[PDB]
This record gives C-alpha cells, structure tokens and sequence, in this order.
RNA sequence: GCUCCACACAAAGAUGGAUACGAAUAAGGCGUCCUUGUGGCGUCGCUGAACCAUAGCAGGCUAGCAACGGUGCACUUGGCGGAAAGGCCUUGGGUGCUUGCUGGCGAAUUGCAAUGUCAGCGUGGGGAUAAAUCAUUUGUAUACGACUUAGA
RNA sequence: AGAACUGGCGAUGCGGGAUGAACCGAACGUAGAGUUAAGGUGCCGGAAUACACGCUCACAAAAGGUGUUAGUUCAUCUGAACUA
C-alpha cells in the first residue's frame, strides 16, 4: 500500500510539571484526532514509542525507539500523560511521538 | 446553584405548663436544606424577638413547582441593604417556574445592584395572573401579538484551531 | 423594472411552531419545536414525537431550522403532536439535503472495515468510468 | 495538521491569533503567516494610535543604539505582540521564532497554496458589532511605513490573476460536476449510497 | 433596554426608485440619482410593495435607534433631494470694499474666486465639487444662488464659502458687510 | 550643535552618494535627471544683475564664486529597478559591449599585475 | 573555480495529498432564466468527519477480458509567473504501470511484541585560472590605523 | 508614650503571593501511586479561547456627566425630583 502506518500520530509537549518545579517522570502528550477526555480513555494503555536517528550505527541500524506506555488522562482537552522507560530527553519538546495500538482491548 | 423552595414551619418552644405555640411559617428559597433552617432562624429572630437556641424547627418540605410547563409570569418584592439600609424593591420576572424567576433575580442583583446573597430577603413573589397588570415595559415587550425576531447575529462557537470556511453568519 | 431592488435576506426567525434541531442535551441531533416564547434568550421546546420532553431551553443550545408550521399560542404536548404529523414535518425535514447530511455522516461512522473496503473498490471502478465518459470532448 | 500551514490575516485580530501562532509554535506546527496588513485591532484607531506612540517614546538615555526599537511593517507589529508571548530567552523559544514566518501580503509561492483562517480569532465573530475597531495597515502607514500603496497594488496584481484561475476550476468543475450525474443512478452508484456516501 | 424590534417610516413616491444593494441605497429620479454607502449603519432594510420602505433594527438599544432614525433622514434627503431639490441663496454683502466673485473653471475646476473683500492684494480662492449647479444672480445685485441635489454636498460648499471669508484679529461687528446664505430651500415649488 | 548629524564618525566613502531623485513626469523627453562634477578652484567674479526691489537692483556687485571642471561623460549600461514591498530591486547590469580602459581599471585595485581578463 | 594523486560522507524532528477567487458577515456562493440587472427562478451552508488518493513480497512473477482510459519516466512543443519569480499549465511520440474485470505460481523457520526498515560528498598536497594582499609610490587621508592614485 | 492580654518572627524549610521579616495554606526520613488545601485554567505556564445571566470602553469621597442601566415616590398624557 502507500501508507503503512498503524500507530496514531501525537506531539510531546512538556514534562509534567508545576509553575516552576518540572517533573521530568512523565512526559505529556498530545494525540491527534483526541480532542476530549472520553476519547483518550480508549488510548490509555497503549505504547508510545519515540523514534528518531543517530548517526553512529549501533546494531546495524541508525533508528533508535524508546518505548513506553501512557497511562492517564490529563486536562479537559485531552492531553494524556505517558512514562517512558528512559525518560524524554526534554531536546524534543513538539517532537512526533507515535501511539501505536497494542495492547488491544475492546 | 439550582434553587429548592421550601415550606418550613417552627413550633418554637413551648414555654412550660404553656402548649402549642402559634407554629410560625415561612418559604424561603434556598439551594439545599440546611441553608433555609439557617435561614428560617436568621429572618424569624428578626421577625420578632426569639432566638435560634430559644426555638426549635418542625416541618420542612420541596415545594415543588405547579405546572412547569406554563410559562408564567410574576412580580417580586425585594428588601436588600446597601450601603445603608434597603430599599423595597418590585419586579416583574418572566419565566418558567417560580424558581426560575427566584434565580434570575438573583443573578441581577449580582450584575448590577451590588448586594450578596446574605442581603437579599425575599418578601413576596407572585405570578400575574391576567395580563396588561404587567407595568415594567421591557417585560411586557414580549407580550405582543405574534412575536418574531431572528438570531441576533448567530455566533457558532467552531471546536477546531483551524477553519477552511471563512465561516459566515445565516 | 420599476419594482424596487430592495431584498432580500430572509433568515430563520423564532417563532411559536419552529422545529428546532438540539445540538446538545439528552436530545442532541432531535428535532422539537416551539412552543412559546419567553424572552430574548429563554423558550419552550418540545414534541412528543421524537422524544424531546418540553422544557425550557436557552438558545444556545439549539439551531433553528429552515421548517415551520403553524400553531396556537402556548400549546400543549398532544396538540403538537397532532399539529406536528398534520404538518408532516417529519417527511419533510428528511426530505431535504441537510437531514440527508445528518445521515450521511452518521452512517459512514458505523461502516465496519470490509465495508469500507467495499466502498474503496467501488470508488475505485465508478471513478474509473466517469475517467474514461469524460476528457473525450 | 498539514506540515506547514499558510494562515490568513485578514479579518483576525491581534491579541488573539498572536497566542494562537505562540501555542502552535511551541507544539512545533510551523506557519506562514500572509496578509498582515489586513489585521485589525479591538479600540478605535485613536487609542491604539496612542498606546503605540507611547511606546515610541520609551528609549533609552544614554544612547539608544541598543534601546528600545520602534517598528513599523504590520509584520513587524505583529510579529513583535507575537513575540512577547514566547520565551525568546531560552533556546526553546528561539527554536520557535525561528517556525514563524510573517509577511505582508500573498508572496510566492504561497499564493498557489490554500490559505486558512483561526476562527477564534476572527473578528467578525468575536468582537460584537457596532463596536469600533481598528486596521493595522493604516495604523502602521501612520506611525511611518510607507509602503502601503505598493502593497494594494501587488494585490490588485494577485487578485485579477486569482480570480481568472478561480474562474476556469471552477469552469472545468461543471463538467466533472455534472459529468457524475450520468454515473449516478447505476448500479454501483445505488451501492456507495447504500454503504454511507 | 435592548427592543426587540424597532422600525420606521419610509415612503418612496412615484417620481423615484430607490434600489438598494445590501446596505448601500442609490435613488433614481428626474433631476440626478443619488448614492450613498451605509455599511456603518448596522441596520435591515424591508419593502412592503414598490411604494414604501421599514428600516429596522431587530434586538434594538438607544445609540443604535440613534443611527437608524439619522438614515430614515439621508433616504429623506436622496428622495426630496433629486426632486425637489435644493436651493440655496448666498449672499455677499459689502459696501466701501467691491467683492469680486467669479466661478471659474480652470483645469475644470469651476471654483470660486474672491477678491478685494475688505480690501485684500490676494485672491481667496474656494474649490467645487461636482453636482452644484453655481449662478451669479441676475435680478438681484449682490447675491449667488448655489444649488444642487445632495443637502450635504450644497450646504457643504455654502459652509466653505461662508469660513473662507473669516474676519479675525480686528472688529468683530466693524463690517457687518459679509458672506451670508440667504435663502435655505427647494428647487421646486410648487413641491 | 545640530543633533541633525549623528553619528560623528567619517564619511566612510571618497566619492559621496546620491540619496534623492526629482520625482518623474511621464509627459516629458527623457531627461538626465542629475549629473556630477569636478571642482577646481575658487574664484570670484563681479557682474551686476536685475532683482527689481531689491537694494542691489541694476547695480554693480562683486562676490566671490566656485569653479567646478565638468568633463563630458560617456554611458555604458542601464539596470531598470522594480519596486517592491520592501524597497527597490534591481533586475540585471548591462552594457556597452565595448568598454573604455578606465572603467576596466575600475574593476581592479592592482591593475598592472592583473590579467585584463575581465 | 578547474585538473592529478593519497583517503573520508554518499553513487528542534517526515511515512498518503500544504487540497489556491474575492468580498460582506444586518449577508454570500453555485446553477440557471432572460434584457443584463443592485434583476427572476432554484438551491447551498447550520463543518475539513470534507475532497481527492488508497488492494498486489514495503508491494513479486505470470494469463487473458474489456477501454484508448488514468498513471510514470525520459525525450518535447507552447505559453504564462520577477512580490522571494525557480512554479504551473500545456502539445507531441515512445517507455512502464494498471485494481475497471477474471486468471494461475510465490511468501512460512523473523518460531506469540520489543522501528525492524525503505531521509555526487569534504578532506591535503601537487598542476593551472583569475585574483587579492603585504610591500612601494602618491596625496584629496591620516596618531596608529584606515582611505584615495601610479607602478605590464 | 508606655498601659495589659494574646498570638506570629527569633532556632524555620515546602506550595501560592509577578518580587518581600511579617499575607494565604502547610509540619521536613527516602521513595512509588492516588487525592487536595492556597492559588489559578488567553500565551509566557501545568489546567475549561468552558457554560450562564447580566453590567462597561480603564487616600483623594463631596462632587459634576443634554453618560449609562435598574429602581423610588409624586401627577397628567408621559412628565418631575431623586435612589441605586
């Protein structure tokens, strides 16, 4: 086919954090096509993974993932907070992080 | 919040070897119970010389509303005080219930007059039953025959960041 | 020529029987009408006949619709209803493009993915006949 | 949600498509921002004229080389209100300054791309009418640019060549248009009705 | 209080017909049509039949009624303005000091030229619009009459005239010779 | 004195440049709307001259005048400018195809161990 | 900037499509009528949730049925775009594709997930081209600077 | 001025107050998940360009407004004086 994707696409926003105090655990997220709290219900749970380059080939391939799951909602909007393993390096804040769909429970 | 009209009825005390006392009885408009008791004392010791220790409380009750789906229309006595003491205010509230009407009120006195809810005392509230014993004009501005008018400039709220539509009024 | 120019501009108007589609409530996509008018904001809906219970309404709630029909001043739950199929609204409101919108959209929500499947090849075949009819003048 | 949107000015206001750029910049969508001069502002062009030339003489005393700056192309205003909404400070916010592009009018080639409008900044909705407002093109002719003739005249260009394009789609349209009217009614017409289109 | 519909009265007589584009109003008549942009006027325009016009504010307020009362005066002002007209007769008073007034027309100009009234060495020119009909008055010495069809335009060249003769820095009342509108009024007469 | 000039610094150019243009009129021959010379000497000069009025009418004056040495100059290229939204713009140098050897020498600041391979 | 040899990259965040009148918003499009209107008739909007595109090993190899399409690429006509034009249409052949229709062979073993893919290029040393500089001279410049001449 | 009581600071972090000895909360072992106080939810910045009814065009205290909205009391057919 042309388009193989099978994850939503989303943006990372901030680490979560209060006026001044960051909290850099858990990266926020935006999701597109998520615009209220009862659509994002569907996505909790579903693992995040955000992909970019190095320029040094490590296992034979340049793409490197962080995995990581998101776990609940946040604010009226629909932003949706996700933990990675490693935390997001805070160099990517509105970077392209990619929601896929499994686990699948419906 | 939404208001709840209830009937309430003190037995204040009976003094000793005396019985029955004249079982006083008010409604006031609240938004749950135990504002009205608290009212029900905060007016009656006014209302005449008792005190909330001194009396007691019997009946309580919902009032609810008559025929909901009768828009009706009513005029209301208001004593609230600023800055000095009140003056006795009328109105005419053209509305659904009786507390709708209350509400509306309410939120007026809070637009423009300038008096919170521990001022405001409601005296009387009563629908008009006829027609044309209605003075106030803006409220009998809908009282007219056939009575037409259009969106006054439909605003739509869109839900998106981003229209193709250069969206219109229509 | 020497009627005047003046016009036009006709738009919605409130007005006792209007069928007014709910956007938002329990209702949400019904259709009411009308009763009687309170004020500037405030009104009175109902019909008994697609489920909406009469009840005050303030207009934000609510988009007027292109349908009217008549109707006495402050009438009640079975008379509307016997008002509303003696005009026919319902036959009408569907007959027209928007309710054909309504019910569009509402019905590509519930394709399942063979069926929209489906509707891929078709596209694919329909599009390829208006292709070849057309661009041979 | 494309990659690079092209949002229009016209009709908009300041304040508000100025947070909105912000907020959209910081996420990290990317804009082109056209049509400057076409701004408007809420208050007659009185106040405005005042609140701005009340910042024109905010200077500094020793020298003002490095003072307070005063600017004048309806980008530059904007861009500015824009600006002080972003932490320009730090390197996130000077990442993102670098996402805006302003300009005045429709240059290339953003003419040939479909432009787009923020409906919570328009002002036709939000402000309510009767009420004074203000274009910025005038308010920035009078607080000394100058270009504002050429740029009609560019539009005066653009518009003339825009509305022969428009005219010639929407021609080849009416055939395509009603070219389908033949394909209805079949079979496979019946069935995509069927399936929800 | 926020009215809930207001309009009033407009009446388009035989000898006119007013079309009107959204807001913007253009009368055609015998003497010259008239136009007139109201896009600042916020208001609805309505026709019963071909004789007659309603303007209307719906969810109506004070400053609002304010304008839409003016423009039932400038629709006035276009019908009896093409019609009937307007006159206006100005009159330039003098004694020791010979005025000379003459309107000329120079690059088509038409303007009016003014002279030696209190005793200049220079000539105070005044400029013209298009759609005012100027006369030097014969039967009457020492008087123009200046008319046209926009109430607006003629009284607004009238009121330049009348203040491009300002008397300052000296005695107010010294000469009582001026520039004066005499006459305010209609083509015709008998309408 | 004056805050008209500001900064102070230098000129930094030898010859100065040309910062306004009489306007244009498209009625007109084509004109050479300005021209630059040379000036040699100072000197001073009397003549008498007619300014009716004036104290010195038909009488005879005396003052002192400047030279300027004006060669008549040769023309090579023309560059039209659009105009746009932010200023001017040229659209392309051209020229006489040949050209004198002095306007060469303009184009090297070492002129003899240059290659004259312009 | 070119040529030779020796040796180094490659022969702030993508994964269908950035999908184009303008102007008012107390109003406008679209089709249509006729004389050409500030006209008549119809109709639309109340979301882009739209529209196009989309099947095939990450997209193979092969049989035809229709139709002269659609599509690629490279040759190619012609015209337009100078607001940053570097973009768009277009004409003409070939080349490949086809999913509009029906065929036949291939896939595993990557073992139940841990992207699992499919965004000519500088080095340093030669040869050559054109320079520019120091230096030298001059003086309109000048404290040093810096600047202006001349030196084939 | 010192009169008395009674708190808080002195030995004291943490959330908010754009910043602060005196203000609003809040007791300090290290961590994990949840929930709130105080304060807020245009952007800077985490959170509703939310919903609702209304008002207005940014210690000086008595005031003036042919401002503006709602009421008060007097009399005709709308007026007067005032109150908010």
């Amino acid at each position: 086919a042309e388009s193989h994707r099978l994850y939503v696409k989303g943006k990372h926003l901030s680490y979560q954090r209060s006026k001044r105090v960051n909290n850099p655990n858990v990266s926020l997220i935006k999701i597109e096509g998520v615009a209220t709290p009862q659509d994002a219900q569907f996505y909790l749970g579903k693992r995040i993974a955000y992909v970019y380059r190095a320029s040094k080939e490590v296992r034979g391939s340049k793409i490197r993932v962080m995995w990581g799951k998101v776990t609940r909602t946040h604010g009226n909007s629909g932003v949706v907070r996700a933990t990675f393993r490693n935390n997001l390096p805070a160099k990517t804040f509105g970077a392209s992080v990619r929601i896929f769909l499994y686990p699948s429970n419906i | 919040a939404h208001f709840k009209e209830y009937q309430v009825i003190g037995r204040r005390l009976p003094t000793e070897s005396v019985p029955e006392p004249k079982l006083f009885r008010m409604r006031i408009f609240a938004s749950n119970e135990v504002i009205a008791k608290s009212r029900y004392w905060y007016f009656l010791q006014k209302l005449h010389k008792v005190k909330k220790a001194s009396g007691e409380i019997v009946s309580i009750n919902q009032i609810n509303e008559a025929h909901p789906t009768k828009v009706k229309n009513f005029g209301v006595w208001v004593r609230y005080d600023s800055r000095s003491g009140t003056h006795n205010m009328y109105k005419e509230i053209r509305d659904v219930s009786r507390v709708a009407a209350v509400e509306t009120l309410y939120q007026d006195m809070a637009a423009r007059h300038r008096a919170r809810f521990r001022s405001i005392h409601i005296l009387k509230v009563a629908e008009i039953e006829k027609t044309a014993d209605v003075k106030r004009q803006y409220v009998k501005q809908f009282l007219t025959k056939d009575l037409k008018f259009p969106l006054p400039h439909r605003v739509q709220k869109s839900t998106k960041t981003f229209s193709y539509k250069r969206p219109s009024t229509f | 020529s020497t009627d005047s120019i003046v016009k036009a501009s006709n738009w919605r108007l409130v007005e006792v029987g209007r069928v007014v589609l709910i956007k938002k409530g329990q209702s949400a996509g019904k259709l009411a009408a009308i009763v009687e008018i309170i004020d500037q904001k405030k009104v009175l809906i109902d019909g008994p006949k697609a489920g909406v219970p009469r009840q005050a309404i303030n207009l934000g709630q609510v988009v007027l619709t292109p349908l009217t029909f008549a109707l006495p001043r402050g009438a009640r739950t079975a008379t509307v209803s016997k008002k509303w199929a003696a005009a026919a609204v319902c036959e009408k409101w569907a007959a027209s493009s928007w309710a054909k919108k309504i019910a569009q959209r509402e019905r590509r929500a519930a394709l399942t993915d063979f069926e929209r499947f489906q509707v891929m090849v078709l596209r694919k075949q329909k599009r390829y006949t208006v292709k070849k009819a057309l661009a041979k003048a | 949600v494309e990659p690079v949107v092209v949002i229009d000015g016209k009709g908009h206001l300041v304040g508000r498509l100025a947070s909105v750029v912000a907020k959209q910049l910081l996420n990290g969508q990317k804009i082109v921002v056209v049509r400057a001069e076409e701004l408007n502002i809420s208050g007659e062009f009185f106040r405005n004229k005042l609140k701005y030339h009340d910042f024109l003489r905010k200077a500094t005393a020793f020298n003002k080389t490095r003072g307070p700056f005063h600017f004048r192309a309806p980008s530059r205003i904007f861009y500015k209100a824009l600006r002080g909404m972003v932490s320009h400070k730090t390197a996130r916010g000077k990442a993102a300054l670098e996402r805006l592009k302003v300009f005045e009018g429709i240059p290339p080639p953003y003419d040939k791309k479909k432009r787009v409008v923020v409906p919570q900044a328009l002002r036709v909705l939000r402000l309510k009418p009767g009420r004074k407002y203000t274009t910025l093109g005038k308010l920035s002719t009078s607080v000394g640019w100058k270009y504002e003739d050429v740029v009609a005249k560019l539009e005066a260009k653009r518009k003339v060549s825009s509305a022969e394009y428009y005219a010639k789609k929407r021609a080849f349209t009416k055939k395509v248009a009603s070219a389908n009217a033949t394909a209805a009614e079949s079979d496979v017409a019946k069935q995509l009705a069927a399936l929800g289109y | 209080m926020k009215y809930i519909q207001t309009e009033q009265q407009i009446e388009v007589p035989e000898g006119v017909t007013v079309s009107i584009k959204s807001r913007i109003v253009k009368v055609v008549g015998p003497r010259g049509t008239l136009t007139k942009n109201l896009k600042h006027i916020d208001v609805t325009f309505t026709k019963v039949n071909n004789q007659l016009i309603k303007v209307a504010v719906h969810n109506g307020g004070r400053k609002h009624v304010a304008a839409l009362r003016t423009v039932k005066s400038l629709v006035d002002n276009m019908i009896t303005g093409v019609t009937k007209g307007y006159k206006y007769k100005m009159r330039y008073v003098y004694a020791h000091f010979p005025i000379n007034v003459n309107i000329v027309e120079k690059d088509g100009a038409k303007f009016i030229e003014v002279r030696n009234f209190l005793g200049d060495k220079k000539i105070r020119n005044v400029p013209v619009r298009d759609g005012v009909t100027i006369e030097f008055s014969t039967n009457v010495k020492d008087e123009i009459v200046l008319s046209g069809n926009s109430v607006e335009d003629v009284s607004q060249n009238a009121a330049d005239l009348q203040q491009i003769c300002r008397v300052r820095n000296k005695d107010i009342r010294k000469f009582l010779d001026g520039i004066y509108v005499s006459h305010k009024g209609f083509i015709t007469e008998d309408l | 004195g004056h805050l008209g000039f500001l900064p102070r610094k230098r000129a930094a150019s030898i010859r100065a440049r040309v910062k306004a243009f009489p306007k244009d009129d498209r009625s007109k021959p084509v004109a050479l709307t300005s021209f630059l010379g040379y000036k040699a000497g100072m000197t001073t000069i009397v003549r008498d001259l007619d300014r009716p009025g004036s104290k010195f009418h038909k009488r005879e004056v005396v003052e002192a005048v400047t030279v300027v040495d004006t060669p008549p100059v040769v023309v090579v290229g023309v560059v039209g400018y659009v105009e746009t939204p932010r200023g001017l713009r040229s659209l392309t140098t051209v020229w006489a195809e040949h050209l004198s050897d002095e306007v060469k020498r303009r184009f090297y600041k070492n002129w003899y161990k240059s290659k004259k391979k312009a």
